[PDB]
RNA sequence: GCCAAGCUAAUACAUGAACCAACCGGGUGUUCUCCACGUGAGACGCCCAGCGAAUGAAUGACAGUAAAACCAAUGCCUUGCAGUAACACCCAGCAGUGUUGACUCAAUUCAUUCCGUGCGAAAGCCGGCUUGUU
């Protein structure tokens, strides 16, 4: 296998520079694609900013103060994707990985007790040993004994200090989704249809709270609540809207005149 | 002969004074038989965990199946 | 409270309605009624004879078997309304 | 060495393939079993992902199978009868995956005795010295299973047509069913 | 007493070793009723996915295939295609023709290109040359074979 | 680049943990208690019933009809069919229900089998306090 990673090879939303590094974490093996991830190191150092180097990121990730999911990790580069609780009891940061309507990963800040309460996508159902019904979920997780409603493509809010699940939603239309995947992803929306073609990949019809119409593949999609005006878990500051890129542009510019 | 103090009879050494008394390897101290025990111990128990986990579970498919029998058996019952 | 007793483990094949008649003899029986379960219902004159019965055979062998005896919120007198409501549209289905 | 790769084939078209690369492990082929009748030699080979291929050299036993009573018992392989590739793999006795082979029926005919109480001959099994409850069982089992002339026969006789259908050079061992129904009717002519 | 035997087939059994379904037996004297035709055999015949019909001969027919996608362990997978058959001049193969139009940017005009394939054609369907067909994406089945007759128009 | 002889360890190599510790089914006994004089019932003895792998058998669903007789067996009410999950108990719902677009797949039960080519609680190490044959 390979054991390198180039640095213009690296994802785009890591964020490190060309000129800097000649290579990049490799993401070891783990809960998350390295394709769809962000390294400890990378989110210890360029995202929180606590290390300087890569050579005092391990100093902080080794001391097991980083935890994920209620668990330390000492691996700079430990996977550490999307909707993942990372707590720094030291400094007590508590906040969860979410993608803001740009795409790019955001350090959504939790409050109390909201660090508990977390989400997976159930992604293949099948048996274990003794019949048992396992579901295997985004995150890698398999849960041992899921609800006997729970299907492929719902979402169940699983409890990371209790180990146990807690409610399930199931993916139907009228359900709030969350974009996982493309430039479409982040951007929280309600399923107005989906059409499914046998074989072929399933195409996600939804519609924003601001009534913009847009589509993507439901592999990306992922449930957030049961509507759009209640969610269960907090989401980036943008709220899930994509606005103009004119009016983005003007809004800005007035803004930094502002200050002057 | 057995259920003596091994750590008396060792050869030591003096070199030129220190004496070179080896490590007594396989020396099983109540502290090593505390989590041998232990180990043991948890592994029973957490196979008795599973057992209830797969019980209620099946109170679970079983309870919802009785519900439904004699909801069916009560709309019968009207007919 | 109520008169009915729940008697286990009588088996129909292995014992006779004599036989499981003996047991309940000196304490009045208002009706036996045997099942496939093997176990047994059989109604009581005397609803306190039956709060009595059961510490009576509280931890009994009866034909080899120790017996578990408890009190059946079933009564007779339900029954046999249902049995006279049975007779009445009995007779209606018979007519169809 | 032995390579499973298609750059040595012609193209659809018959031309020639120009090789750019060497050979690699990822496509090798090994040397086949030839397994044989005889007394149990095996050779263990590493296989890709270290796993282990059991290479059968000899073969004189195996569990085979009475489909139609979902029974199967260890049973001695007397002899090779037929082969659909060759003569020549009947005549050197190779033990292949769907070879026709003849095994003991001494332990089909113990087990039919002791299930159903019907002795195709009439240690060994008694069926008088059953207690009087188990003749009940046989009646119940009597009426629900009637078995074949054809293969009662074979039962008689003391040895049964088979058919292996394990690999004996990949798992290292030769199972197989008895032959039933068309199939044995089948294999029955070309043997005559 | 003596169990009445299915007779052996002449016009299926011709190959020297008896042809036989993998997936299901066919000499019990109880069938399952799990597997069985209208005629009192004993059959293996899925269903494919994507909304295809089993045809009624891979039902109810005598043949035996082990590269049949009905009546075998051949799964039907990637891509769905659609031909007309070029040659029916091999045993349970024909060969298809793609015929598409390229498109040249240099000078803005398409032109007259196609395609060979060759896929396998079970005996539940007996196209014609110049017919219509549909093809699915199966496992390599032989040196040029990785698609399977789906429907015959 | 190399031999021969003396010790000596391991988480190197090998062997091996009965009780504590269940549910579960199949084959049986010329075995004992019973009912009328066999789809009879109950206890007990022994032979298997772990993960994985090999062979075979069953599951791994139906989804283009409405009423009566008849006979054998088994449920019930009471001494003829209205009601009714399944079940001859110690469990009166401890599964009649995996998945995929589709599986000869997952998983479960039944029968035979594993011979080096598998499986320990490494028979392992380190730390803390209240320093504990849990
Ligand atoms: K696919
Ligand atoms: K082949």
């Amino acid at each position: 296998a390979k054991k390198h990673l180039k640095r213009l090879y690296a994802p785009k939303d890591w964020m490190l520079s060309k000129l800097t590094g000649v290579f990049a974490p490799r993401p070891r093996p783990g809960p998350h694609k390295l394709r769809e991830c962000l390294p400890l190191l990378v989110i210890i150092r360029n995202r929180l900013k606590y290390a300087l180097n890569a050579r005092e990121g391990e100093m902080i990730l080794r001391q097991g103060l980083v935890h994920v999911d209620n668990h330390p990790r000492r691996d700079g580069k430990y996977p550490a994707g999307f909707m993942d609780v990372v707590e720094i009891p030291k400094t007590g940061d508590r906040f969860r990985l979410m993608y803001d309507v740009k795409g790019r990963f955001a350090l959504v800040n939790l409050s109390e007790a909201e660090a508990q309460i977390k989400l997976m996508k159930v992604v293949n159902l099948y048996t274990a040993t003794g019949r048992v019904p396992v579901a295997v979920t985004h995150d890698g997780h398999r849960i041992r004994y899921p609800d006997p409603h729970t299907s492929i493509g719902d979402t169940i809010v699983y409890n990371v200090k209790e180990k146990k699940c807690v409610d399930l939603i199931k993916n139907r239309q009228g359900k709030a989704v969350i974009v996982t995947g493309g430039a479409n992803r982040g951007r929280i929306g309600e399923i107005v249809k989906v059409e499914c073609h046998p074989g072929a990949f399933n195409i996600a019809h939804l519609k924003d709270a601001s009534g913009a119409e847009f589509a993507t593949r439901a592999a990306n999609i992922f449930v957030i609540g049961k509507d759009l005006n209640n969610l269960q878990v907090t989401v980036p500051k943008q709220q899930g809207l994509r606005m103009n890129v004119i009016q983005e542009r003007e809004e800005r510019l007035i803004a930094a005149e502002a200050r002057k | 002969s057995r259920t003596e103090d091994v750590r008396k009879y060792v050869v030591r050494r003096r070199v030129v004074d220190r004496l070179k008394a080896p490590k007594i390897q396989r020396l099983i101290t109540p502290r090593v038989k505390a989590r041998r025990a232990k180990k043991a111990k948890d592994a029973i128990a957490k196979v008795r965990a599973s057992a209830a986990e797969r019980r209620e579970y099946l109170r679970l498919i079983a309870s919802n199946r009785r519900a439904l029998r004699q909801r069916d058996h009560s709309k019968k019952h009207t007919r | 409270n109520s008169s009915c007793v729940f008697v286990s483990p009588i088996f129909r094949p292995s014992t006779t309605k004599a036989q499981v008649m003996e047991l309940f003899a000196g304490v009045k029986v208002q009706r036996l009624r045997m099942y496939r379960q093997n176990f047994a219902y059989a109604y009581l004159d005397s609803p306190a004879a039956a709060k009595k019965f059961v510490e009576e055979k509280n931890g009994t062998e009866f034909r080899g078997h120790t017996l578990r005896v408890a009190l059946s919120a079933r009564s007779l007198e339900k029954l046999r309304a249902r049995q006279e409501a049975a007779n009445v549209v009995i007779a209606a289905h018979r007519h169809y | 060495g032995i390579v499973r790769s298609r750059l040595h084939k012609r193209k659809i078209t018959g031309g020639k393939t120009k090789i750019h690369r060497k050979r690699m492990k990822a496509e090798l082929g090994r040397l086949p079993a030839n397994t044989r009748l005889g007394a149990r030699r095996v050779s263990p080979v590493r296989a890709r992902g270290g796993n282990f291929k059991i290479r059968a050299l000899r073969l004189d036993t195996g569990n085979f199978a009475w489909a139609s009573e979902a029974i199967a018992h260890r049973v001695r392989l007397l002899d090779v009868v037929y082969n659909a590739t060759s003569n020549e793999l009947v005549r050197t006795k190779t033990l292949v995956k769907n070879c026709i082979v003849a095994v003991d029926a001494a332990p089909f005919k113990r087990w039919y005795a002791k299930h159903y109480g019907i002795d195709l001959d009439a240690d060994k099994y008694d069926v008088n010295k059953a207690s009087p409850k188990l003749q009940r069982e046989w009646t119940r089992r009597r009426r629900n299973h009637r078995v074949e002339k054809a293969i009662a026969d074979q039962l008689r006789e003391g040895r049964v047509l088979a058919r292996i259908t394990s690999r004996p050079g990949q798992s290292g061992r030769a199972d197989g069913i008895l032959l039933e129904g068309a199939e044995l009717q089948f294999y029955l002519k070309r043997l005559e | 007493q003596y169990y009445h035997a299915h007779a052996v087939d002449a016009t299926i059994q011709h190959e020297k070793a008896y042809q036989r379904q993998t997936a299901v037996n066919e000499n019990m004297h109880r069938p399952s009723r799990k597997h069985v035709n209208k005629s009192g055999h004993i059959r293996y015949s899925k269903k494919i996915g994507l909304g295809f019909k089993t045809p009624a001969k891979a039902l109810n027919g005598k043949y035996i295939d082990r590269k049949c996608p009905f009546t075998s362990n051949v799964v039907i997978r990637g891509r769905i295609l659609r031909g007309v058959v070029h040659s029916t001049k091999m045993h349970r193969t024909i060969i298809i023709r793609r015929n598409y139009l390229h498109f040249i940017k240099k000078y803005q005009r398409y032109q007259k290109r196609h395609k060979s394939l060759a896929v396998h054609c079970s005996p539940a369907f007996d196209p014609k040359q110049g017919d219509e067909v549909v093809i699915g994406q199966c496992r390599p089945l032989s040196k040029t074979i990785r698609y399977n007759v789906l429907e015959v128009v």
